[PDB]
RNA sequence: ACUGAACUCCUCACACCCAAUUGGACCAAUCUAUCACCCUAUAGAAGAACUAAUGUUAGUAUAAGUAACAUGAAAACAUUCU
C-alpha cells in the first residue's frame, strides 16, 4: 500500500475487522516533529528561564563551544559509522536524516578551522528545550560509492558552509543533541555532482498523447 | 533456504586511489519463486548471458516464452536500481555478466493415473539471478585461427622431452 | 618528413584540446531538453563542455547510439562527439529519417576526409602528396570529391585498376580501426600554426574564418591526421560499410600544377546496397 | 595413488651439497602439556633429550611452549618456508627421538611423489643424440635422387 | 542485421531498379547470340570416341504423339531456356578420365545469389543461372565459355539420357516407398496394416546397412536411359523426348546423349560441337521430325 | 504429400471450415477490421475479395444474391454489401483488403493478423512505409536515374 | 520400453545445450520511428497498434449507440468527425459519428 | 643366441596375498569413574561401526521438459453468429 487511508479502505473491503485495542504502555519519545517555531534567517528570554527552571545549571554563553563539539563529533562519527555514538549526540529526528542516504557508501568529511565564532540566534521551548545556533565554518567532503569511486566533492579543497543547527534537550538524562539543520530559501545552490543525470518524462499509455 | 545473492549489493569496497583505474559497478538482483521451471529458464538465461542490457531487452520483448516476460521485469528493475542506488550514470552502459537460474521450493500435488495407481505431481518453482556490470560488453571470443592452431602444435612439439631417461 | 609532420600537428591539436578543457568551470551543469517524436520531454542535466550528444544518447538507449548519427542542437547540426556548450534542445538525426538532409551532407564530408587520410599515406616517401580541399558536391552527383596535387614526377601518371584497389584496401583498413572523429572548434590563429606547411590549406582557413563573424574554424581529426572541413561529421569510421575510391580525374584548366580530383562512393552500415546495385553505383562514380 | 596426488622432481634447495651442507631445519616448536597423559613421553623428551638435541645442531632454534593442550604437536619449519606440523601424541621417548631426528635430516621439499630417482643438470657430455649423429655425410650434401 | 535489395529503396526507386536490371538481363543475353562472330575455339570434325556437350532444359509437360503404325507415344516437352556454356576445365585440372564443360540454364534474379556467384557471372557477361551441370567431354568438343546452346544441338532419331531430381514425396512409410505388402486388414490384425515386419533375424543382434525402412522418399537425382527424340521445335527450343522424364513440371533436367552401348557410334551425323545458327548452311525448319511420326497437317493415315 | 493443395484444413471437417470463415467474413463486413489468427485471415482473404466481385455482379443477380445470402450470417449486412462496399470498389479490379501482422496473441502465442477493407472510416493502421526518397541510397540511385534518362 | 540404464548429466548436458535446442538470436528488431519503442520488421509496432486499437474501440462504442440493438447496419457510408469539425461536401449523405476528443496527429 | 614371472639373486625391510571355520593383536564414536581442558588418558559399560536384505522413511535424480491435459467465432466484451 501507499497510505494509511488506503490500508483501512482495503481492510474494510477485505473484511479485515482489526480491533483498535488499548494498551497501558505508550511510545516514549525523546524528540519533536521538527522545529517548534521555524526561525527565518535574514527577545526570547522567557524560553531561557523555562530552560533554567528544570536544568538549573546552564549558561547561554558557554553553549556555542558546546555546540561545536556536538556538531563536530556527530560528523566524525559519519566517517566510521559509529551509530551508538550518534545516538547520544543526535536526536532521532536527525539520525535518519543523516544516515539513511549514506548507508553503503563511505564519506571522508573532515573539519578544518572555522571563520566566525558560533553564536546563539533564538531559543524556544514532556517539555523540549530548543536552541538554534549559527555556524559559519570550513569543511571538506568526499562521498564515494560502494566501489570506492568519488561521487561528490574533492578531498583536499575546503569549502565554506553557513549552517543554522537547531539543538534539542529533553527536560532527566538527555543532553543537548542535534535536532535539525535550517536551510534558508536564499541559500546558494550546492556543489554540482560529478555525473550527468537523465530525467524521464511521462510514461505514456498508447491512448495518452504528449501535450 | 539461503539468500546470499541479495547481500552481495552491500559489499563496500575501500575508496579508490587516483593511481588506479575506475572500478565498474556491479548490480546483483534476483527474483525468487517464479512459477516456471528452472530448466526452461536456462534457455532464456543462456540467451542473454553476454549481451548488453539494451540488446537483452530487445531479444526478450519478442520471445514467446513465459519467462521472457519475467526476466524483462527483472532486468528493468535492476537497470532502474543501477542509476538510483548503485551509481551508474548511463542506463545503456551495462551488460549481463551472470544470468543463471536455481530451483525454488516446489509444492507437491497428486496426479491420478488410470487405475488405483497414481503419481506425485510437483508444482515447479524457480529463481532467476542476474548481475549487471557497468561498461560496454566484452567482444565475443573469435575462433582461433590457423596461425593459433599452428603455434599450439609447434609449442607442443617444442615442449617434449626424452622421457624415462636422464 | 610526413612522419615528423604528423607528430608535430597532433601535439598542437592535443595542446588545444587540453586548453579548452582547462577553461571548464569545474563541472558546471547545463540542462538540455530532448525534442523529438520519440521519447518526448526528457531532459539531460549534463556537464558544460565535457558532455557530448553521444552522452545524451547514452542515457536513453543503445539504439540512439548506434542508429543516430548527427545532432540537431537548437536546430543546428552538431557532431555526436563535439562537446556541448549551453542549455539547448537536441534532436538526434538518423540516416533513415524522412528528411535526412544534413545527415547525407555530414556523411558526404566524412568519406572525403577519410579519403584524404588514404591519399597522404599511400605514396612512398620520395613522392610529394599535397591536399587542397574537399569540394561540397551534392549526393546526386554520385561521388564525393577530393582535390589533390601530386609532385612534378607524377604529371603523366594515371593509376591502373590495381592501384585504386590498393587505395580501397587502405580505405577499408581505416574502417577496421573504428576510429572516432576527434572534433574540436579552434580559432583561426591556432589553425595557421597547425597548417603552416601547406599553402593550399592556409588559404582555405582564410575562407572559413571570414565567412564566420568570429575567427572560429572547424577542425577535425581521424587519428594522427588533422583536416579542415565545412561543417559537421560522422561519429566514427565504422559507419562507412561499403567504400570504394572509384576513379582519378585530372581537371582540365591546370596550367601551374595538376589539380587532380579523386572520386569515391560510399554507403553506411544502415543503408547497405546489394552487390548489383552497388556495382552500378561504381560505374556512375567514375565520372 | 600417483595420478591423484601431485608430483615433483628430485631437487635440493640451494644446491645443498655442492659447496657446504646447510642444515635445513630452522625451528622446532613443541607444545607439551604439563598435566596430561597424552604428552607423557613428550615431557620425558624435554626433560631428557631436548638438551642433547639442541647441542647436536646449533642451527635449529627450539621452542618448548608448554601450554595446556590435549594433543602435543611438533611444528618443524624449514629453510624454504615449508611447515610440517606433526603430532607426538601418546608416543614414547624413543619414538619422539627418532621422529625429531627424521625432521632434522630431511629438507623442506614436499613428500609428494618424486618422478625420477636422479637429477642430472648436465646429462650429456659427448653431446646428446640427434638423428644426424651416426649418419655419414654424402659428398657435396647430395640428398638421394638428386643429380646436381 | 540481414538485409535484402528492396529494403532501403523508395517507391520511386523500386520500379526503376526492376526495369533496369531486367534491361541488362536482356542486354547480356542478346550480346551472346553470335558466338562465331566472336573468337570461337577451333571446330573439329567428329571422330569415333568423341563426346560432346549436353543441355539443360525445363520440363514443360507431356502430350501424345503418333507414329505411322498408328501407335500412340507419350512424349515429354523439354524447353531449352537460356542455356549457355559457363566454364571449361581441361583433364589436367579435373583429374578425371575426361575434360569437363560447365553448363547453366534458366536465368535467375541477381538479387538472390551469393556474392561469390555474382562475380563468376560478371566476368562471363551473363545473368546467373539456376542449375549448373557439368558434362564430361573430350578435347574435340570444347566451346568457349559464354556461348548459347539451342535445342537443335539434338536431332530427331537420337537417343538421350535425362537426369533430374525426382518428385519429393516426403517421409513416406514402408509401403509407398518400397512396395511392401503390409498386413491383412481384418482377422484380428490390431495395430499392423502398413508396418514393416521383421527387420532382421534373431542371431544377428543388429540391423544390416541398406535395410529398407521408412524414410524420405524421392527428391534424389535419377537418370532415364535411352529416350528417343521424336521431334524438335526450333522456334520455342522444345525437345520432344519419348516417355516420362524424372522430375515435376517446370523442373530443370540434364539432357545429354545416351551412354547406352547400342547408341555409341550414332554421333556421326549430329552437329558435333553444338548447333551454331550463325553457320546458316541449310537453315533448319520450324519443326524437325523423325521419319515415323505423323506430323499434324498430314492426311489421315491408312494401312493399305 | 500435399503437392498443390491450396486449401487449409480447419475446424472439424470441410463443413466446419466454411462455417469458420463465414463468421470471420461476417465480422469483416460488419466491422471492416478484424483480428484473427494469421492462417485464418489469409484463408478468409480469398473469400473476402471474391465476395466483393459478387457484389459487383449486382443486387438483382439471383446468383449473386444467393451467394451473399449464404456468406453473410447476419442478414443486415447484405444491404451493406450491395449498397456500400461494392460501390466503394467499383473502380478497381482487385485488392480490396490489406493484411498485416500484429504482435502475437498473449493467450497462446498465436501468429496474428489484421485484414481491413481498404478505405474505411476507421483509424488507419500503422502501415509499413517504404524508405524515404531523400535517403543516401535513394539519392545516389536518383542520380543514376537522371543520367540514364539522358542516354536517349 | 523402459530405460535399461540411467542417463547421466554429462550425456544430458550435451543433449539439452547444443544450438539445436538453444534459443536463436533474432535480428528483426528495429526501432519504430513514430514512438521509439522497438518493433520487428514484417510486424506492426505493438505500441502504435494499441494507439489505433484503443481509438477504434471508442469509435465502435459510438457506432453501437447510433445504431441501437443488432441488425442495424446502414446502407450509408461512414465518417468519423472529432470536435470542432464540419461535414464537408463529400460527407453529404454520410453517417457521422461525432467523437469527443481532438483529432489525433496520425488520423487524417 | 636373445626375450620372458610375484621363481631366484641383488640394496634395504619383513607378522603384512585362500572359501566355510578357528585362534590372536588393535580400535572409531558414545556414556560412566577419575583425569584432561582447542579434545584427551587409563579403565568400566553398551541400542558400540552398513558399497548391497525387489530393506524402511525423507530428499533428489533418470526416463523427461517426455506421455498426457485445455478455450466454437468475431466484437462495442453491450452483443451477435456457427
Ligand atoms: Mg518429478
Ligand atoms: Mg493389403
Ligand atoms: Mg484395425
Ligand atoms: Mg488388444
Ligand atoms: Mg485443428
Ligand atoms: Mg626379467
Ligand atoms: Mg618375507
Ligand atoms: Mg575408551
Ligand atoms: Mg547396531
Ligand atoms: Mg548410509
Ligand atoms: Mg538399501
Ligand atoms: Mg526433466
Ligand atoms: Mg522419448
Ligand atoms: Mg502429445
Ligand atoms: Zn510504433
Amino acid at each position: 500500500f501507499k497510505t494509511e487511508k488506503e490500508f483501512m479502505q482495503h481492510a474494510r473491503k477485505a473484511g479485515l475487522v482489526i480491533p483498535p485495542e488499548k494498551s497501558d504502555r505508550s511510545i516514549h519519545l525523546a524528540c519533536t516533529a521538527g522545529i517548534f517555531d521555524a526561525y527565518v534567517p535574514p527577545a526570547s528570554q522567557v524560553s531561557i528561564r523555562r530552560i533554567k527552571d528544570y536544568d538549573a545549571n546552564f549558561k547561554i554563553k558557554d553553549f556555542p563551544e558546546k555546540a561545536k563539539d556536538i556538531f563536530i563529533e556527530a560528523h566524525l562519527c559519519l566517517n566510521n559509522s559509529d551509530h551508538d555514538r550518534l545516538h547520544t549526540l543526535v536526536t532521532e529526528h536527525c539520525f535518519p536524516d543523516m544516515t539513511w542516504d549514506i548507508k553503503y557508501k563511505t564519506v571522508r568529511w573532515s573539519f578544518v578551522e572555522s571563520l566566525e565564532p558560533s553564536h546563539v540566534v533564538q531559543v524556544r521551548c514532556n517539555v523540549y528545550g530548543q536552541i538554534t545556533v549559527r555556524m559559519h565554518t570550513r569543511q571538506t567532503l568526499a562521498i564515494y560509492d560502494r566501489f570506492g569511486r568519488l561521487m561528490y566533492g574533492q578531498e583536499d579543497v575546503p569549502k565554506d558552509v553557513l549552517e543554522y543547527v537547531v539543538f534539542e534537550k529533553q527536560l532527566p538524562y538527555g543532553s543537548w543533541r542535534m535536532h535539525t539543520k535550517i536551510v534558508p530559501p536564499w541559500a546558494p545552490p550546492k556543489q554540482p555532482i560529478l555525473k550527468t543525470v537523465m530525467i524521464p518524462g511521462p510514461q505514456l499509455k498508447p491512448e495518452e498523447e504528449y501535450e | 533456504i539461503s539468500r546470499k545473492w541479495e547481500k552481495k549489493n552491500k559489499i563496500v569496497y575501500p575508496p579508490q586511489l587516483p593511481g588506479e583505474p575506475r572500478r565498474p559497478a556491479e548490480i546483483y538482483h534476483c527474483r525468487r519463486q517464479i512459477k516456471y521451471s528452472k530448466d526452461k529458464m536456462w534457455y532464456l538465461a543462456k540467451l542473454i548471458r553476454g549481451m548488453s542490457i539494451d540488446q537483452a531487452l530487445a531479444q526478450l520483448e519478442f520471445n514467446d516464452k513465459k519467462g521472457a516476460k519475467i526476466i524483462k521485469e527483472v532486468l528493468l528493475e535492476a537497470q532502474d536500481m543501477a542509476v538510483r542506488d548503485h551509481n551508474v550514470e548511463f542506463r545503456s552502459n551495462l551488460y549481463i555478466a551472470e544470468s543463471t537460474s536455481g530451483r525454488g521450493q516446489c509444492l507437491k500435488r497428486i496426479r491420478y493415473h488410470g487405475r488405483g495407481r497414481f503419481g506425485i505431481m510437483e508444482k515447479v518453482y524457480c529463481h532467476y539471478f542476474v548481475k549487471l556490470v557497468e561498461g560496454p560488453p566484452p567482444p565475443p571470443e573469435p575462433p582461433k585461427t590457423a596461425v593459433a592452431h599452428a603455434k599450439e602444435y609447434i609449442q607442443q612439439l617444442r615442449s617434449r622431452t626424452i622421457v624415462h631417461t636422464l | 618528413s610526413p612522419t615528423e609532420l604528423t607528430e608535430m600537428r597532433n601535439d598542437l591539436f592535443n595542446k588545444e584540446k587540453a586548453r579548452q578543457l582547462s577553461l571548464t568551470p569545474r563541472t558546471e551543469k547545463i540542462e538540455v531538453k530532448h525534442v523529438g517524436k520519440t521519447d518526448p520531454g526528457t531532459v539531460f542535466v549534463m556537464n558544460k563542455n565535457i558532455s557530448t550528444p553521444y552522452s545524451c544518447a547514452m542515457h536513453l538507449s543503445e539504439w540512439y547510439c548506434r542508429k543516430s548519427i548527427l545532432a540537431l542542437v537548437d536546430g543546428q547540426p552538431w557532431d555526436m562527439y563535439k562537446p556541448l556548450t549551453k542549455s539547448c534542445e537536441i534532436k538526434f538525426l538518423t540516416f533513415k529519417d524522412c528528411d535526412p538532409g544534413e545527415v547525407n551532407k555530414a556523411y558526404w564530408r566524412s568519406c572525403a576526409m577519410m579519403m584524404g587520410c588514404v591519399i597522404e599515406r599511400a605514396f612512398k616517401d620520395e613522392y610529394m602528396v599535397n591536399l587542397v580541399r574537399a569540394p561540397e558536391v551534392p549526393v546526386i552527383s554520385g561521388a564525393f570529391c577530393y582535390d589533390v596535387v601530386l609532385d612534378s614526377k607524377l604529371d603523366e601518371w594515371m593509376p591502373t585498376k590495381e592501384n585504386l584497389r590498393s587505395f580501397t584496401k587502405d580505405a577499408h583498413a581505416l574502417i577496421y580501426k573504428d576510429l572516432p572523429f576527434e572534433t574540436l572548434e579552434v580559432e583561426a590563429k591556432v589553425a595557421l600554426e597547425i597548417f603552416q606547411h601547406s599553402k593550399y590549406k592556409v588559404d582555405f582557413i582564410e575562407e572559413k574564418a571570414s565567412q564566420n563573424p568570429e575567427r572560429i574554424v572547424k577542425l577535425h581529426r581521424i587519428g594522427d591526421f588533422i583536416d579542415v572541413s565545412e561543417g559537421p561529421l560522422i561519429p566514427r569510421t565504422s559507419i562507412c560499410f561499403q567504400y570504394e575510391v572509384s576513379a582519378v580525374h585530372n581537371l582540365q584548366p591546370t596550367q601551374p600544377s595538376l589539380i587532380r580530383r579523386f572520386q569515391g562512393v560510399s554507403l553506411p552500415v544502415h543503408l547497405r546496397a546489394h552487390f548489383t546495385i552497388w556495382d552500378k553505383l561504381l560505374e556512375r562514380s567514375r565520372k | 595413488t600417483a595420478r591423484g596426488t601431485p608430483s615433483r622432481f628430485l631437487a635440493s634447495v640451494l644446491h645443498n651439497g655442492l659447496g657446504r651442507y646447510v642444515q635445513q631445519l630452522q625451528r622446532l616448536s613443541f607444545s607439551v602439556s604439563r598435566d596430561g597423559a597424552s604428552s607423557r613421553g613428550a615431557r620425558e623428551f624435554v626433560e631428557r633429550e631436548v638438551i642433547d638435541f639442541a647441542r647436536r645442531n646449533p642451527g635449529v632454534v627450539i621452542y618448548v611452549n608448554s601450554r595446556p593442550c590435549c594433543v602435543p604437536r611438533v611444528v618443524a619449519e624449514y629453510l624454504n618456508g615449508a611447515v610440517r606440523e606433526e603430532s607426538i601424541h601418546c608416543k614414547s621417548v624413543e619414538e619422539i627421538s627418532t621422529l625429531v631426528q627424521k625432521l632434522a635430516d630431511q629438507s623442506g621439499l614436499d613428500v609428494i611423489r618424486i618422478r625420477k630417482p636422479f637429477h642430472t643438470d648436465n646429462p650429456s657430455i659427448q653431446g646428446q643424440w640427434h638423428p644426424f649423429t651416426n649418419k655419414p655425410t654424402t659428398f657435396r650434401g647430395l640428398r638421394p635422387r638428386e643429380v646436381q | 542485421s540481414g538485409t535484402w535489395w528492396d529494403e532501403h529503396l523508395s517507391e520511386e526507386n523500386v520500379p526503376f531498379i526492376k526495369q533496369l536490371v531486367s534491361d541488362e538481363d536482356k542486354a547480356q543475353l542478346a550480346s551472346k547470340l553470335c558466338p562465331l562472330k566472336d573468337e570461337p575455339w577451333p571446330i573439329h570434325p567428329w571422330e569415333p570416341g568423341s563426346f560432346r556437350v549436353g543441355l539443360i532444359a525445363l520440363k514443360l509437360g507431356m502430350m501424345p504423339l503418333w507414329t505411322k503404325d498408328g501407335q500412340k507415344h507419350v512424349v515429354t516437352l523439354l524447353q531449352v531456356q537460356d542455356c549457355h556454356v559457363l566454364k571449361y576445365t581441361s583433364k589436367e585440372n579435373c583429374n578425371g578420365k575426361m575434360a569437363t564443360l560447365s553448363v547453366g540454364g534458366k536465368t535467375v534474379s541477381r538479387f538472390r545469389k551469393a556474392t561469390s556467384i555474382l562475380e563468376f557471372y560478371r566476368e562471363l557477361g551473363l545473368p546467373p543461372k539456376q542449375t549448373v551441370k557439368i558434362f564430361n567431354i573430350t578435347d574435340n568438343a570444347a566451346i568457349k565459355p559464354g556461348t548459347p546452346l539451342y535445342a537443335a544441338h539434338f536431332r530427331p532419331g537420337q537417343y538421350v539420357d535425362v537426369t533430374a531430381k525426382t518428385i519429393g514425396k516426403g517421409f513416406q512409410g514402408v509401403m509407398k516407398r518400397w512396395g511392401f505388402k503390409g498386413q491383412p486388414a481384418t482377422h484380428g490384425q490390431t495395430k499392423t496394416h502398413r508396418r514393416p515386419g521383421a527387420v532382421a533375424t534373431g542371431d544377428i543382434g543388429r540391423v544390416w546397412p541398406g535395410t529398407k525402412m521408412p524414410g524420405k522418399m524421392g527428391n534424389i537425382y535419377r537418370t532415364e536411359y535411352g529416350l528417343k527424340v521424336w521431334r524438335i521445335n526450333t522456334k520455342h527450343n522444345i525437345i520432344y523426348v519419348n516417355g516420362s522424364v524424372p522430375g515435376h513440371k517446370n523442373c530443370l533436367v540434364k539432357v545429354k546423349d545416351s551412354k547406352l552401348p547400342a547408341y555409341k557410334d550414332l554421333g556421326k551425323n549430329l552437329p558435333f560441337p553444338t548447333y551454331f545458327p550463325d553457320g546458316d548452311e541449310e537453315e533448319l525448319p520450324e519443326d524437325l521430325y523423325d521419319e515415323n511420326v505423323c506430323q499434324p497437317g498430314a492426311p489421315s493415315i491408312t494401312f493399305a | 504429400i500435399s503437392h498443390g493443395r491450396v486449401f487449409r484444413r480447419m475446424g472439424l471437417g470441410p463443413e466446419s471450415r466454411i462455417h469458420l470463415l463465414r463468421n470471420l467474413l461476417t465480422g469483416l463486413v460488419r466491422h471492416e477490421r478484424i483480428e484473427a489468427p494469421w492462417a485464418r485471415v489469409d484463408e478468409m482473404r480469398g473469400y473476402a475479395e471474391k465476395l466483393i466481385d459478387y457484389g459487383k455482379l449486382g443486387d438483382t443477380n439471383e446468383r449473386a444474391m444467393r451467394m451473399a445470402d449464404f456468406w453473410l450470417t447476419e442478414k443486415d449486412l447484405i444491404p451493406k454489401l450491395f449498397q456500400v462496399l461494392a460501390p466503394r470498389y467499383k473502380d478497381q479490379t482487385g485488392g480490396y483488403t490489406r493484411m498485416l501482422q500484429i504482435p502475437n496473441r498473449s493467450l497462446d502465442r498465436a501468429k496474428m493478423a489484421v485484414i481491413e477493407y481498404k478505405g474505411n472510416c476507421l483509424p488507419p493502421l500503422p502501415l509499413p512505409r517504404r524508405d524515404s526518397h531523400l535517403t543516401l541510397l535513394n539519392q545516389l540511385l536518383q542520380g543514376l536515374r537522371q543520367d540514364l534518362r539522358q542516354s536517349q | 520400453a523402459a530405460p535399461k540404464n540411467r542417463r547421466t548429466i554429462e550425456v544430458n548436458r550435451c543433449r539439452r545445450r547444443n544450438p539445436q535446442k538453444l534459443i536463436k538470436v533474432k535480428n528483426n528488431i528495429d526501432v519504430c520511428p513514430e514512438c521509439g519503442h522497438l518493433k520487428q520488421k514484417h510486424v506492426l509496432c505493438a505500441y502504435c497498434y494499441e494507439k489505433v486499437c484503443k481509438e477504434t474501440a471508442e469509435i465502435r462504442r459510438q457506432i453501437g449507440k447510433q445504431e441501437g440493438g443488432p441488425f442495424k447496419a446502414p446502407t450509408i457510408e461512414t465518417v468519423v468527425l472529432y470536435t470542432g469539425e464540419t461535414p464537408s461536401e463529400q460527407d453529404q449523405g454520410k453517417r457521422i459519428i461525432e467523437r469527443d476528443r481532438k483529432r489525433p496527429s496520425w488520423f487524417t
